[PDB]
RNA sequence: CAAGGAACUCUGCAAAUUAACCCCGUAAGUUAGCGAGAAGGGGUGCUUAUGUAAAAGUAAGCCGCAGUGAAGAACGAGGGG
RNA sequence: AGCGAAAUUCCUAGUCGGGUAAAUUCCGUCCCGCUUGAAUGGUGUAACCAUCUCUUGACUGUCUCGGCUAUAGACUCGGUG
RNA sequence: ACCUCGAUGUCGACUCAUCUCAUCCUCGAGCUGAAGCAGGUUCGAAGGGUUCGGCUGUUCGCCGAUUAAAGAGAUACGUGAGUUGGGUUCAAACCGUCGUGAGACAGGUUGGUCCCUAUCUAUUGUGCCCGUAGGAAGAUUGAAGAGUGUUGCUUCUAGUACGAGAGGACCGAAGCGAGGACACCUCUUAUGCUCCAGUUGUAGCGCCAGCUGCACCGCUGGGUAGUAACGUGUCUAUUAGAUAAACGCUGAAAGCAUCUAAGUGUGAAACUAUCUCAAAGAUUAAUCUUCCCAUUUCGCAAGAAAGUAAGAGCCGUCAAAGACGAUGACGUUGAUAGGUUACAGGUGUAAGCAUAGUGAUAUGUUGAGCUGAGUAAUACUAAUUGCUCGAGGACU
């Protein structure tokens, strides 16, 4: 009668993962289309943006999008294994860190992260 | 803050009711025979049957 | 009334995606398949409940007393033993799961021992207001609060009986109620309870039927992925 | 109550480890408290299990450490450890140290305790 | 969450830089305003050509919070300055256009006007 | 210590910002001495070369979220008794 | 003469203007100054003050609103007391 | 001027509140100079709630913006062996005024020491002993109790009822909130002193490289488990009974009338339950189930000498627990703790080597290396082969 915990919850996790949950690093540049729901149909929402941070082991994946607009930056963040979105990796960048933070400090022409990743 | 009366002579054994001693529990070694305490080496460095520590 | 009890052993909090576009959180109990040890008639008794057997174990880690109660009334032996307050028709000796008892979404709600926190003062226990940091202050600085009621012969000059001050905080029994239940699993004995259920993870669980809401069953179902492998 | 004593900080904690498993390591039988030597037993067992393999890298992370003794230098506990304690633990599965309880100081009534290499 | 005595910026063409919470609308000590809540200010900060004074006592609206709400499905909404705009009774913004983004809780509380203004909601 | 930033309190009490060196710039008033380190800003790491008695500096390149990378270094403006 | 609701004004939280969403405090002015006033000096005054008083920028756990961590205590054991 | 001058600390503020009703809001009703909406007055009702600021030491007070409301009092004008000392009221100094003067002013202003380790009782928690009449291990009923009880907005009903119009419902239903409460860490945050990485100075490992000590954990960016809210789940319903104010039906005394005298109803957030928690020391000590006692002799029987079991305790490893006790798991017939193995999460490509560059440095091996607590297996180590207590239930 011995539970392991950890798997018990990774079925229950299991039951609602994708298939596919494509990758991304820190410093990363992703195409999000959010499925918006109106009384019919849905509008697809691209919110394009650079990656910070992706945490989590499971269905709680998520991952922070911080973008521009008017000179305003938004930040936002996603769940992975999360219907109605549909993430996008558009460009692969290098950083130093897991958790980019001092882009929401840095803006600009020294905003821009340099391409490339290993 | 001081007691504005004093305490007699029984109140101050009743508190003390509760200060008596325990007797620890003892165990015979089985290489010596002396008296020891449990779960701890005896005195000649021979714990079960490991030789722990040279004889005192 | 009709109430339905199960009892199991809450392993852990997760997340599902359900369809209408929430994300709830869940809580996951595993739910051993209990046996009904013991069943109280309300004629006979003066009162009405239903005893189960759950947390099965060896007959090497239970007490003479209680195997030989066990081994009397020809049942599983368990280490655990508890009742519900009228749950009747159930004969004596059956397995229960909690797919005979709730349904897919009705509402329940769960009794568990809180977490213990061990003595705790005044402000965390009863959430209290703490005193001045600045501007000077005092030694008391985590204050309880005066307990002068009347200072005087014609006045109180007592604590009142039933004041809030520091003592000991958890493990004690708590009951959330309303909560809807998620989904079941078969071959893995687990339910899904929506909301927070109180206790450490691998302490024992008691699920009824809700008292505030005993018929209703709010519909709920997940979502399913429409998401398809690299093209 | 102020110039208070500096206290069992962490660095002091660290620090005593140290010490006791250098010591423990050089002669082979540690007598100290036991609440102390329920604490080096973790780091010996570390030391000794990732000292099996005897590459450079191990001796750069045995050296965060060792300490020097007075039978042994902070150099030559490294060749002792290396080839004459940690080779005689080649296939044991954990456990190379044992604690056991000796009777209460004079002074204390603390709880003694004796930490040695378990043949 | 914009709370008591906050100063914030307006996100509209009205004459007013910098504007200062006086109360939470809605109900009695309501600690905070989040995105959508409706709040009295007075312009502090304005500009010789524009509508409103300085020290006018107003009815504004919060379109962005820089501590940022969490929506039903998961999402973290997150700015970076908390911005109000001033709206009428009707609940119509007194300026002719907004700067900026704006959340779509205004949606939920109306305020449809808002988002037909804006550049683009969020 | 997230968001707010004196809403706290008799009072910004206390705490917090600045802080070293070098390069710009510095008002009203005045007994013409001051005000004044006014206010407000910028640079500081490592390597190569040029510079010198040594420098300081200058040019190019490299790394980090951050370069007197830790310690020690002035918070300021205005009116009145 | 000068100054004047003043470290002086009882009535008085005097009138008016400025500062604030709102100002018994503050600044300017008005003058029935009960009881200001010229070496127990009167009126101004640049610089200075661990002086008093008011507004303000940055800044912050002072606060909305409390939370976490590490030591020394407190708490348990042995000794003195 | 009765208690207190061999001392009863006196304003305001902070924290904690409790009680009364002469009720501010919510709840029910009568009258209205009550068309509707919004009002006025009276009656019943204390369950809950009753905001933040500017000026002043202020209570008070005026003003600003909200709210359903910003109630009146008492409790040594509650509360300094709980905090503060702004005010009053010590010594210092000045102004106005009085005095010839030293000095004085419920006139003004600047500054100015607030002690105590809790004995009894009261209270919040947690234990030992004994009783409950054989002992022990479990599961219960519930006498007496404690906790919560607040309310707003929008839509529909319905622009319907009413009203020339303007305006605008009672009743009922749904959705979304503010405050308060309980629990939890999936998400977002805060912390996370034996975690990862970057990095400065200095001293060491004989030197380079690489590490260690110290400098707030040296500083900085993240961060496992845990602890929490600023986070997210739930509650703040509903129903029944007996009623207050009020309205009754049928009905006389008093051929009419009349709610009342008989009989029979309706009726509020108040009361008794329904909801949550604890509870047989409830000595009035309750009920049920299971298990273990049922010796040989002597005499004296709720007698002796030995002699018989369930269980419990001492000791050890511990943490779903925890100041210490206790609670809970295990003690070799074992996965309780450590170690080992594998993995998760976290950090972010380790040391070394090779290439390129004159060098700082970049690239490849390399999603590499490291890792406190996390997940699960594995007796390798520590939980020894030990000691003590413990039963025949009087009779009616
Ligand atoms: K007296
Ligand atoms: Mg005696
Ligand atoms: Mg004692
Ligand atoms: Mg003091
Ligand atoms: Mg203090
Ligand atoms: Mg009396
Ligand atoms: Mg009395
Ligand atoms: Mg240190
Ligand atoms: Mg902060
Ligand atoms: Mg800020
Ligand atoms: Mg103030
Ligand atoms: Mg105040
Ligand atoms: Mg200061
Ligand atoms: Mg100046
Ligand atoms: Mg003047
Ligand atoms: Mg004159
Ligand atoms: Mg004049
Ligand atoms: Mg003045
Ligand atoms: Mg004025
Ligand atoms: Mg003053
Ligand atoms: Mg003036
Ligand atoms: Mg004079
Ligand atoms: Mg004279
Ligand atoms: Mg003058
Ligand atoms: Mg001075
Ligand atoms: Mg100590
Ligand atoms: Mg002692
Ligand atoms: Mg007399
Ligand atoms: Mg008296
Ligand atoms: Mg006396
Ligand atoms: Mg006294
Ligand atoms: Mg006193
Ligand atoms: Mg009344
Ligand atoms: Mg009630
Ligand atoms: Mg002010
Ligand atoms: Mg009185
Ligand atoms: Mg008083
Ligand atoms: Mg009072
Ligand atoms: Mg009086
Ligand atoms: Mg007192
Ligand atoms: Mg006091
Ligand atoms: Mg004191
Ligand atoms: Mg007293
Ligand atoms: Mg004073
Ligand atoms: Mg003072
Ligand atoms: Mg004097
Ligand atoms: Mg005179
Ligand atoms: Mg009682
Ligand atoms: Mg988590
Ligand atoms: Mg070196
Ligand atoms: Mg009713
Ligand atoms: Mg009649
Ligand atoms: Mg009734
Ligand atoms: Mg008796
Ligand atoms: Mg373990
Ligand atoms: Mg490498
Ligand atoms: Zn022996």
């Amino acid at each position: 009668k011995k539970i392991n915990k950890q798997a018990l919850i990774d079925l229950v996790e299991q039951k609602q993962l994708k298939a596919y949950v494509p990758e991304f690093s820190a410093g990363d540049e992703v195409n999000v289309a959010i499925k918006l729901k109106e009384k019919e149909k849905v509008r697809i929402q691209n919110f394009t943006g650079t990656v910070l941070r992706r945490r989590g082991k499971g269905i709680s994946e998520t991952f922070i999008v911080r973008k521009t607009t008017d000179g305003i930056p938004i930040e936002k963040n996603f769940q992975i294994h999360n219907p109605n979105i549909s993430i996008e990796l558009k460009r692969r960048g290098k950083v130093r860190r897991a958790y980019i933070s001092y882009m929401r400090e840095r803006s600009g022409k020294a905003a821009k992260i340099k391409e490339r990743k290993q | 803050a001081v007691q504005q009366r004093r305490s007699s002579k029984h109140r101050r054994d009743k508190r003390r009711s509760h200060d008596a001693l325990t007797a620890q529990a003892l165990s015979v070694c089985q290489k010596c025979g002396k008296k020891k305490l449990f779960h701890r080496v005896c005195s000649c460095g021979m714990y079960g049957d490991l030789r722990v520590k040279k004889a005192y | 009334m009709e109430i339905r009890g199960i009892f199991g052993v809450k392993v852990g909090m997760s997340q599902v995606f359900t369809t209408n576009n929430e994300r709830l959180p869940i809580t996951v109990i595993y739910c051993e398949p209990n046996q009904v040890a013991g069943v109280k008639t309300e004629a006979k008794d003066k009162y009405s409940a239903t005893l189960l057997s759950f947390d099965t174990v060896e007959n090497k880690k239970l007490n003479k007393p209680q195997q030989g109660f066990f081994e009397k009334n020809n049942l599983k032996p368990t280490k655990h033993l508890q009742e519900i307050r009228n749950m009747t028709g159930f004969e004596m000796g059956q397995q229960i799961t909690p797919q005979n008892l709730f349904q897919v979404g009705e509402y329940v709600d769960v009794s568990a021992i809180s977490k213990g926190r061990g003595f705790t003062g005044a402000i965390k226990r009863w959430n209290f207001k703490i005193g001045p940091l600045g501007h000077g202050a005092g030694y008391p600085h985590r204050f309880q609060g005066s307990v002068q009621a009347g200072r005087g012969g014609a006045s109180a000059q007592r604590v009142f009986k039933g004041k809030k001050m520091s003592g000991h905080y958890g493990h004690e029994k708590v009951t959330v109620q309303n909560l809807r239940i998620v989904g079941f699993d078969e071959a893995n004995m687990l339910v899904l309870v929506s909301g927070a259920i109180a206790g450490p993870e691998g302490g024992v669980v008691l699920i009824r039927t809700a008292k505030k809401k005993p018929g209703v069953v709010k519909p709920i179902e997940l979502a399913v992925q429409t998401e398809k492998a690299p093209e | 109550s102020y110039i208070n004593k500096p206290g069992k900080t962490s660095a002091w904690r660290v620090m005593t480890v140290r010490q006791q498993v250098s010591a423990v390591l050089a002669y082979g039988k540690i007598e100290t408290t036991l609440k102390k030597a329920k604490n080096t037993q973790k780091r010996l067992d570390k030391l000794i299990t990732l000292a099996k393999v005897d590459n450079f890298n191990n001796r750069r992370q045995v050296k965060k450490w060792l300490l020097n003794t007075n039978l042994f230098d902070v150099d030559q506990l490294m060749d002792h450890l290396f080839s004459k304690v940690a080779p005689k633990y080649e296939k044991t599965p954990g456990g190379y140290s044992r604690v056991l309880k000796l009777g209460p100081r004079r002074g204390d009534a603390t709880e003694m305790a004796i930490l040695q290499l378990t043949d | 969450m914009v709370s008591f005595m906050t100063r914030l910026n307006v996100a509209d063409n009205t004459g007013a830089k910098q504007v200062g919470i006086i109360k939470v609308l809605g109900s009695t000590r309501k600690r905070y305003a989040f995105l959508g809540d409706v709040v009295v200010v007075s312009v502090k900060d304005a500009i010789p050509s524009g509508m409103v004074k300085k020290g006018q006592v107003l009815r504004a609206v919060i379109v962005r919070t820089k501590k940022g709400q969490q929506r039903k499905d998961g999402t973290h909404l997150k700015f970076d300055d908390n911005a109000c705009v001033l709206i009428k009774e009707d609940k119509s913004p007194r300026g002719t256009r907004i700067f900026g983004p704006v959340a779509r809780e205004l949606r939920e509380r109306g305020y449809n006007k808002i988002l037909s203004l804006a550049v683009e909601v969020v």
